[PDB]
Formats: structure tokens, sequence, C-alpha cells
């Protein structure tokens, strides 16, 4: 069942009629009963006044459902077979041979908007972050990368939608059956879709390192920050490399399927599937032993005035976005079994949160942060003097 | 990861299309 | 001891309560004199031109 | 040869810079104290206890000058460096700008001799309140506890002469008197803490706050309470820049 | 330079209702922290009450509470310290006591041994 | 007897009080308020010096108006090169706690105080290329506060025990000491001709002093709380002096009385640092709202600010020549203005 695979089967299919124009059968005493060489069968006409039956084809695949039934012709002394027309519309009974997503067009519509947001948003925060001098430091320089993480993240997704309408009926709207397995059989098509494996792994990773950062300024006493920094822009921008490259040589040495885009075997995808569950797993468990901390913090904060209800419940909200804390819901488990509206479930629940998590992840640790709006006030009040 | 899924799940649908369409636009067409 | 030395401070201090103390009228002309006298050597009054000094 | 001078010199200052950049790390690896008492607080004692934790050099002695530094005692592999100020003017509001930066500040109280309690309290109420001492959480030593006992076991007492709201205190609830002491002795012992209390409690919302602790003058967990309280001080830092508290 | 000047004390039939008043002049008085200071005979200097720069705050030393009065007065510039019930113990030197930072709840040096800012003293006796 | 010298006392004040008021006619800003004003005068940073760690307390400028010393909190000492921003030297502290610093006229030497009571004396001719502690002077009872250099063998130190001294470089003795203050010295300058000095202590007053004899020739009141800098006028006839009374005043040796008394409104702050221009006629300043406001000598009106700094500013100085001018604060950064 592929396009492809069908080009190739009707290049059988007319390499049978090549193979059928060899041998063809003898024509009747009349004038004619055209049947020629067809776009199905290749026997040129034959005795009329018979309900003239040729069977079915194989590379259809609506035929492959019902293999029993076949065209029927009854062709006549006159020419031709039953029409009111001459040579225009025949008698025919194709209906013998040949034999509803909505949600995708639902959920493409969600997602194309929450990215674009977050992208917005994002590009904001790291001009303002990158402009003031006043805030460079370690864990801005940490915010910066995940925001260039999802930058790059939404970039890759935004051009892959691009490329399944060139490879596809939007460029089947015309009438360029071949244009699109060329395009599709090239190797401009391949490097487009493994340039997004990258990316989302990289904004994975890039989530992990701030959630193992955030762990050591609590957990025991700091080293050299020169050499922390150098290992932590390592990892959260070549560990991603050393699984995704792997990954399309496997693409490439044995499936070397459409661009790559299609996770036939679950096992090469596992290759790709398995770091990212690690990642979040820690970034799950550097989200626990955090928590812990603040309800001890809080709870035992002297004089205590009992409010940890309304004053921890904002601290776990804020916590959440930042660590990406929301994936280990629903992936953590399921993969590849959910057959029902479990899955639709699970597809929307993902996709939505992610695509806008970028957009929370500037308001709360960029806009909103009052640090960052100390230079503002300063600056325009500086720039009030005149 | 959720996003291969939907590229894929979305591919083979659109695919499947394009395939009896070709069959139509030659024993239809 | 600190009689002694309140003592000393007193007869210091009496030598040092008569001295020569003209009106201000003299001080405020010599600090005209001097205010406007080198007015157009500070570069911080009148800026020089920004082609030779060092801090291009 | 301007070429050549300009790189003799541009080679010079990338020298003193790499020195700078090694000594950067060094800095910032170490917490500075600052350990301020009394005439008569045992003060001293608790500094010559941490030496205990600490031609070459050998009981280096010089001339009779101010900040007296201790012995840059360490414990659990982090270096603490702490500032014994003295052979100063009694007058201290000029001075005391300088350690604007500290990582905390150790505070000594004499709770035996009942005179002179309550102008100590005022130190502590003086330095609570200052703009440069405003960032700066302060450690509360009670030292010469042994002594506390005696008091109120002989007669001549009357610890509620100088304060007369003695009388109505109950002792708290929440408080976990040592196994083996007295009603009376816990009375007077948690009767001067919260009288320090009140006073941290004005001028408060999470900006700097204050470690009680009951010390004694042989106490050998000195070094290890400040280091937890130095602990707890650092933490609590880091979570206000993620907007966690 | 700056002078402070008090009077009232001296010697008086026990119970007499003393009075104590500050005299301050060359510097804005609506701008300071007053307090107050004393200093017993035998023995070194003592703190007894303070006030707020408009007067809101008030705050006693333990030993001496409900027996003294303290009013700040910038109209008159005066400062008013009636007291009544006498003890054996109360014949001491009362100093009128200054605040150096202006626009500041608290400042060191007041019960220091040569401050500057403090007054030249009255005696008092039962 | 107290009561008889408390009547002598009283008399000396009220006749000082009379021959003051004798001797004032009228005043300087009323009866001159006819010349035009300087304008508005903005300056903006050309170099900006990084480097030290923690904040810094002082800094001089050197006789070639090209290279500088600051001393900081951190236990440095750097000698910079305000044309190329390039360091020279990096001298380590003994100490860790410094509150001055100095360079001499001849640019062979360097010095350093704070809380530790001795003044180090750095050599910068050395043979092996390095530097060298080589004279330490001891004595003092009190933090050090300013010192200043007089020639190649004497120099001139402040102390916070209500004492200053002068030195001797070659053999360390305490040639002249002067005595009569009552709080802590905290600033004092050299005249021109290394003639007299003044100094403000934490007693709201100022005092005249020969380095010669040794006698305090005049003293002056006026302030309200302490001082906490001190400047010297180009002429040799005047200074300025700025307290943490949020107020400055300038004050005329001859005449014997204040002249100027700059205040504003809005300010509540003390002034850090105060120094003189070329001309006599831009007063700077620091405070601590994190700015230095540049105010006027017969303008009497801020008519400049050095907004930039994001901490409280110490330390403050200008060139002999006067084309540049330099700046530093508690952020542990320098600033060239022009
Ligand atoms: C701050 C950022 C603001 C973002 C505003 C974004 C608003 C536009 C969102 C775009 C929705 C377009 C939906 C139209 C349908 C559409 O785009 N369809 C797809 C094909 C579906 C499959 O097949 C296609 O043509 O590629």
């Amino acid at each position: 069942v592929s396009l492809w695979e069908t080009v190739q089967k009707w290049r059988e299919y007319r390499r049978q009629c090549q193979r059928s124009l060899t041998e063809d059968p003898p024509p009747a005493t009349d004038l004619f009963c055209n049947r020629t060489f067809d776009e199905y069968a290749c026997w040129p006409d034959g005795e009329p006044g018979s309900f003239v039956n040729v069977s079915c084809p194989w590379y259809l695949p609506w035929a492959s459902s019902v293999p029993q039934g076949h065209v029927y012709r009854f062709c006549t002394a006159e020419g031709l077979w039953l029409q009111k027309d001459n040579s225009s519309l025949p008698w025919r009974d194709l209906s013998e041979c040949e034999e509803p997503e909505e949600q995708l067009l639902f959920l493409y519509i969600i997602y194309t908007v929450g990215y674009a947001l977050s992208f917005s948003a994002l590009v904001i925060a790291s001009a303002i972050l990158l402009g003031f001098r006043h805030l460079h430091c370690t864990r801005n320089y940490i915010h910066l990368n995940l925001f260039a993480s999802f930058i790059l993240r939404a970039l890759s997704v935004f051009i892959k939608d691009a490329a399944l309408k060139w490879m596809y009926s939007t460029a089947a709207q015309q009438h360029q059956w071949d244009g699109l397995l060329s395009y599709q059989d090239s190797l401009s098509c391949r490097l487009v879709f493994l340039l997004m494996q990258y990316c989302v792994a990289a904004n994975y990773y890039w989530l992990l390192v701030e959630g193992v950062y955030l762990y050591t300024l609590l957990a025991f006493s700091v080293l050299s920050e020169q050499w922390i920094f150098r290992l932590y822009v390592s990892i959260g921008w070549g560990v991603p490399l050393l699984f995704v490259v792997p990954w399309g040589i496997v693409k490439y040495l044995y499936e070397d399927e459409g661009c790559w885009t299609r996770n036939s075997n679950m096992n090469y995808w596992l290759i790709i599937r398995l770091p990212i569950l690690f990642a979040i797993g820690v970034n799950f468990l550097i989200f626990v032993r955090v928590i812990c901390i603040v309800v001890s913090k809080l709870k035992a904060n002297l004089m205590c005035k009992t409010d940890i209800k309304c004053r921890l419940a904002k601290s776990t909200l804020t916590l959440i976005p930042l660590l990406g804390t929301h994936e280990v819901i629903f992936a953590f488990v399921m993969d590849e079994h959910a057959r029902g509206t479990l899955r639709f479930i699970k597809l929307f629940t993902e996709l939505s949160f992610t695509s806008f998590q970028g957009l929370m992840v500037a308001i709360l640790y960029c806009f909103v942060n009052n640090e960052v709006q100390l230079e503002f006030r300063k600056s325009w009040e500086r720039w009030r003097l005149e | 990861h959720s996003q291969g899924t939907f590229t894929s799940d979305k591919s083979e649908y659109l695919d499947s299309e394009r395939a009896q369409d070709f069959v139509a636009w030659l024993e239809a067409g | 001891a600190s009689i002694a030395q309140a003592r000393k401070l007193v007869e210091q201090l009496k030598m040092e309560a008569n001295i020569d103390r003209i009106k201000v009228s003299k001080a405020a002309a010599d600090l005209m004199a001097y205010c406007e006298a080198h007015a157009k050597e500070d570069p911080l009054l009148t800026p020089v031109p920004a082609s030779e000094n060092p801090f291009r | 040869t301007l070429s050549a001078e300009d790189k003799a010199a541009v080679e010079r200052s990338k020298m003193i810079e790499k020195q700078l950049q090694k000594d950067k790390q060094v800095y910032r690896a170490t917490h500075r104290l600052l350990l301020l008492g009394a005439d008569n607080s045992g003060k001293s004692t608790i500094v010559k206890q941490m030496r205990i934790y600490h031609q070459q050099d050998v009981l280096r002695t010089r001339v009779k000058t101010s900040g007296i530094f201790e012995t840059k005692f360490q414990v659990d592999k982090v270096n603490f460096h702490m500032f014994d100020v003295g052979a100063q003017r009694d007058e201290r509001r000029k001075w005391i700008q300088c350690f604007n930066d500290v990582t905390a500040i150790i505070f000594v109280v004499d709770s035996s001799d009942y005179n002179r309690l309550q102008e100590a309290l005022n130190d502590f109420k003086s330095i609570w309140n200052n703009r440069w001492l405003r960032t700066i959480s302060v450690i509360l030593f009670l030292n010469k506890q042994d002594l506390l006992a005696e008091k109120v076991l002989a007669g001549k007492s009357k610890i509620e002469d100088y304060f007369p709201e003695f009388a109505r205190y109950t002792t708290p609830e929440d408080a976990t008197p040592e196994p083996g002491e007295d009603p009376r002795v816990t009375r007077a012992k948690y009767f001067i803490r919260d009288e320090f209390l009140r006073i941290s409690t004005a001028s408060g919302d999470g900006r700097h706050y204050c470690y009680p602790h009951f010390t004694c003058s042989v106490d050998t967990e000195n070094i290890r309470r400040v280091f937890n309280d130095c602990r707890d001080i650092i933490q609590r830092m880091h979570l206000r820049q993620y907007e966690l508290l | 330079q700056v002078q402070l000047q008090e009077s009232g004390g001296g010697l008086v039939q026990p119970g007499g209702s003393l009075r104590l008043s500050c005299a301050a002049s060359g510097f804005t008085f609506s701008n300071y922290k007053m307090n107050w200071v004393r200093q017993a005979p035998g023995k070194g200097l003592e703190w007894v009450s303070d006030i707020s720069q408009s007067g809101a705050s008030i705050s006693y030393t333990g030993s001496v509470k409900g027996r003294f009065t303290i009013s700040r007065d910038n109209a008159k510039n005066t400062l008013y310290l009636q007291m009544n019930s006498l003890k054996p113990e109360d014949t001491a030197v009362y100093y009128c006591a200054r605040c150096p930072a202006p626009f500041t709840r608290d400042c060191f040096d007041v019960t220091s041994t040569t401050y500057a800012y403090r007054g030249q003293g009255t005696q008092v006796t039962v | 007897e107290l009561d008889q010298l408390r009547q002598e006392a009283e008399q000396l004040k009220n006749q000082i009080r009379d021959a003051r008021k004798a001797c004032a006619d009228a005043t300087l800003s009323q009866i001159t308020n006819n010349i035009d004003p300087v304008g508005r005068i903005q300056m903006r940073t050309r170099r900006t010096l990084r480097g030290h760690l923690a904040k810094i307390y002082a800094m001089h400028w050197g006789t070639d108006s090209r290279l500088l010393v600051s001393a900081s909190q951190d236990g440095k000492l750097i000698i910079w090169d305000s044309y190329t921003t390039n360091k020279v030297h990096a001298i380590p502290l003994r100490s860790s706690w410094v509150m001055t610093c100095a360079y001499a006229p001849s640019g062979n030497y360097v010095a350093c105080g704070g809380l530790d009571n001795i003044c180090s004396i750095y050599n910068l001719k050395t043979r092996e290329g390095n530097v060298r502690v080589s004279r330490e002077l001891a004595g003092h009872t009190g933090y050090l506060s300013c010192c200043r250099f007089l020639d190649d063998n004497q120099i001139v130190t402040s102390s916070g025990d209500t004492t200053c001294a002068l030195w001797d470089i070659e053999t360390g003795q305490q040639t002249t000491t002067f005595t009569g203050h009552t709080g802590d010295v905290m600033s004092l300058s050299l005249a021109p001709d290394t003639r007299l000095f003044v100094s403000g202590a934490c007693d709201a007053s100022a005092k005249l002093w020969d380095v010669r004899e040794g006698m305090c020739r005049q003293t002056f009141t006026g302030h309200e709380s302490d001082i906490n800098a001190i400047c010297f006028f180009p002429n040799g006839n005047a200074f300025a002096t700025g307290s943490d009374d949020a107020t400055c005043r300038l004050f005329d040796l001859r005449a014997d009385q204040e002249l100027m008394t700059y205040s504003h409104d809005n300010i509540i702050c003390g002034i850090t640092s105060v120094s003189f221009s070329k001309s006599g006629r831009l007063l700077l300043a620091g405070y601590d709202d994190f700015n230095c406001n540049v105010w006027d000598a017969l303008k009497a009106d801020r008519a400049g600010v050095l907004a930039g700094h994001d901490n409280r500013v110490s330390c403050l100085g200008v060139t002999d020549d006067g084309m540049a001018v330099a700046t530093g604060s508690w952020d542990s950064f320098l600033k060239i203005w022009n």
C-alpha cells in the first residue's frame, strides 16, 4: 500500500501489457470491438454479441479487498459496447473491482499556533536577556541556551510540514505524479527530516541540564565555573547527536523509506525514544527532591504562618515548565500500544502543552522575573533625566 | 516522541490516498 | 593629665583666635579672578576637538 | 617598533590576567565571617578552640595590631575565614561598613550576668536594623549556660527584678527541654531566647533571619553549628533567585 | 558647633516630680532620633528610653517601666521627662543623647565613652 | 575649677561668635547673582576597566595623567593605563582590608592602608622587575583613613584614633604628631606648595595644620554630622567638605567663614567623595543614590549627572591637566568620562 510501490507496480502492470502486447488475441469479423491497449488490460477487440469479461487487476489496493469482482462489458457488432455516444463513455462495471481523518486537521491547527506564540515570546525574551549587560550570568546563559533550543524546535517543526505538502498531494494537486517520486527519492528531503530528530532531542537535553544545574547549587559546593560551563554546553548540544546520527545511519542503511518519516521498525524508533525518556526521568527526579527542600524551609520557617497551602502551591506551578515535568505523565507508560481514543487523547494532551511550553518559560523566567524588571525601570528612569 | 508519531500517522494515511487516486486516473480515467 | 592638656589648649586657643580677618569681598574678588582666569584652559568647560586626544 | 612595544605591553597584560583568573576561583571558594561580642562574654575562648580544627611558620606572632584574623579554620573540606576585631576604639559606627558582604555575623551574649543583659540587648537591636547590615543574617550564641544554672539555684537570684515580665511567662509547649533538667532553669533559659527573637520579628519578610543556640564555654560543636547555619543560609539565597521563596 | 543643653536637675526633696528639658540649636530638630542615657555613680553608662522621629514608637528599659514618661515637642523644642515614685538608686546623672545620622531608625555610639553629640549632664538627688 | 572654666569657655565662644559676626557684611550669592550660568554639562563613559572582584574604596591619579592605582577589598593593588586599558602591575596585599591608597609624585612608590594599623610602601623601580614592600610603618592605634605622599622621603597619615602624624620613610618614627580632634579623622588633602593641609573628622569640624611646626592654625564648624571627604582648591586658599547630612559647603582660610551651602530638597544621602577641576569651577561629588552629581562653584545647582553606576560610589578623582575624569564604585568597575 504505497504510491511509490504502486507506481512501480503499474510500471510492472505496463510491463505486463508489454508482455501482453507480445501475445495479442485475434479480432472478430465485424467493424470493431475496440478494447485495444487500455490502462488495465492490453487485449485488442474480439468476438462481440457476448458478455466480454476480463479479470481484476492485482496492483489495485481497493481490488485486493475483493478479488471476486471484475469488469462487465457487452460488445456489439457496431464497433463498441453500449453507449449513447460514440467513443465517449462506454458500458463498464469497475465497481466490482474497486471497493475519515478529521482529527488530523484539528490537531494540526492547534500546535501550529502554540509553536508560533512560543517562538515569538522566546525571541523577545532572548533579545531582552542578551541586551542588558547587568544580567550576564551562568543561570541566564543556561536560560538563553534553552530559549535557543526552543527556537530551533519551532523552526524545524514549521519547515517539516512544508515538506509534506511538496512531496504529496500539494504537488499532486497538479499533473506531476513523477515529481513526487523524484523529490521523494532525492537526498534533499531525507536531510530535512533528519534535521528534526535533533532539535527535539536538543530541547529535551537542555531541559535536562537546566535541572541538573539547578540541582547542584543546593546539593553541594560548586567548583570551577569555567570548567562547569564547558561541560554543560557539550551535553546539551552534542549528546543528542550521539543517538540521532546513529538513527540516521540505521534509517539510511536499511529502511531507506520515505524521507525517514514512518516508524516502520519500532526497534529503530527506540534509538531515539530511549535517551529522551532517560532525560525526562532524570528531569522528573530533579523535580521531586527540590520540592521536598522547599517544603522543609517553609514548614520550618521559624514563626511559620500557616499558608504553606497557598504558598507552596505557587512554587510548583513555576517549576513545571522549566524542567518540563508535564511530559512524564502519558509518555512514560504507553507508546505503540494504544490503538483507541487513548492514542488520540495521548496525542492531544502532549502536542498542545509542549507547543505552548515555550511561551510560559518565556514569561515566568524573564518577563515577570522581578530582577529583569529592574533593568527596565532604572534605565527608563535613567533615560528620564534627559 | 509525540511529534514523530503525528508525522508518521499523517504520512501513512496521506500516502494511501494518493495511491487509489493514481488508480482512478488510469483505470477509471 | 587632662587638666594640664586643657590648660595648654586654652593657652593655645587664646593665640589661635587673634589673626587677621579681612572682609569676604576680597576673597570673592580673588575667586572671580581665578575662575575666569583659567576658564578656557579646562577641557571640561570647553571640550577640545575630538581629533587629537588619546581617547579616540 | 610601535607594534613591538605594544606587543610587549599586551603580553604583560595577559600575564597579569592569568593570575587574576586563577585567584578568582580561590576568592569565591571561601566564606568570610565576623565575630564580635563583649569584654566579658567568653568571646576569646571560643576563638581559641577553633585552633583545634586547623625557617618555616610556627605560632606566627606579630606586633600588637588590629584585625586579628584566626587560623583560617576549615571543616568538611570547605575553608572559613573569621575576623576578630581588636585593639580598636570604642566607637564602631564607621568601620562596621566594611563587613557588608560577609556570609554571616556571629553574636555572643553573656546570659549569666543579669545586670548587663539588658544593655547587651540593645546592641543586637541596633545591628539588626542597620542599612548596610540589612541583608546579612546573624547567628546568636548564648554562652556560659553552666553559670546560669547555679544562679537560679542559689538564693540571691530575682531574675524578674530587672525584667518584671517574667512573672507571667510560661514555658513554650514547643520547647524541647533536655532530659534531666529543672523547670526553673528551663523557664530562665527560654525566657531570654525569645527576648532576642522578638526584636528579630520586626523588619522580617524573609530578607534575613536569626539562629539561636544554647552554647557552652567548652562546647566542641561550635564549628559544626556554624557550618550547618552557613549551609542553610547559602541554600535560601539560591532559592530566592529562582523565585521559589 | 552643635550644642545640647539640659536643665531642671539639682537637689530637691524626695518625690519632687523633677523636670528634665533638653534644648537644641544649630541643626534641624525635626530630623533626628532622640534617646536617653544615664550614668550612675560607681559603674558605667546605662540606657533608659528612646522616642521615634514623630513620637510614635516608644520603648522603655525593663527596670523602669510605668514610672517615667517621655514627650517630644517640635513646636517648643523641648522634652518632657516628668517622673514620680523615686528610689534610692535613682540618684545619678542624666545625659541628653542624640543620633548621628538623620532619616534612620537606629544608630550606634549612644553610650560610648567619648561621644560628641551628648549633653553636658545634670545632677539629681533624692 | 570646673565652674570657673565654664564661664571662660562661654566667654571665649561668645567673643569668637561676635568676631565672626563683625566680619560678615553680606552674602556672596545674593550680591553677585548677575553672571550667566555654565549651562547643562553631560559626560559619557569612554573606557571601562574591569578585573576587580570586591568593592573599591580609593584610587589616585598619577603625575603623568596616564597611570592610576586602585585598591579593592579583594586584597589586590592594580596599576592601570587609561590610554589602552592595559594593566601593568598587580601587587597582592598582606591584609585584605584596605581603605586608602596613594601615588608618589615621582612615580616610584605607592602606599596603602586599612583596618590594619600599618602603612605599606612598595617600590616600582626594582631591579628584579617585580615589586617589593620596602618599608612598613607602625605606631598608630586606629584604622588608617587616608595617606598622601609629600616627597620621596616623607608621608602624612590619618588614623581613627583622633590623631595625625608625619613619618619618615628612611627611618620610621613619628617626626611630628598633630592632636586636638575629638572624632575620627576621615580625609585630608595636601596643598600644592606642601606647606599646609586640612583634615575633617567625625565631629562636624575641620582644622588646618602646619607641616613644619605642628600647631593648629584655624578651626571651622557649621556642619551637623560627620565629615566624610575633603578636597583642596587649586589656588591654595579654599576647600570643600561633604558630610552625611546631605549638604555640601565651602570654606575660605582668610575669610574663616563658610560661603556656599550646596543643598537641595529631594536628595537625602551622605557625601562620599569630593574633587575639584582644573579651573576651580566644576565641583564633582559622590552620593549613596548611585550617582555622581556635578555641582558648580558659584552656580550652586547640579548641572550634570554621572548616572551609570549600579552600586555605592566611594572614590573620585581628576587628572592634573583635567583632560580625563575617573570614578569608581562598589560594583568593582571603573569609568572614565570626558
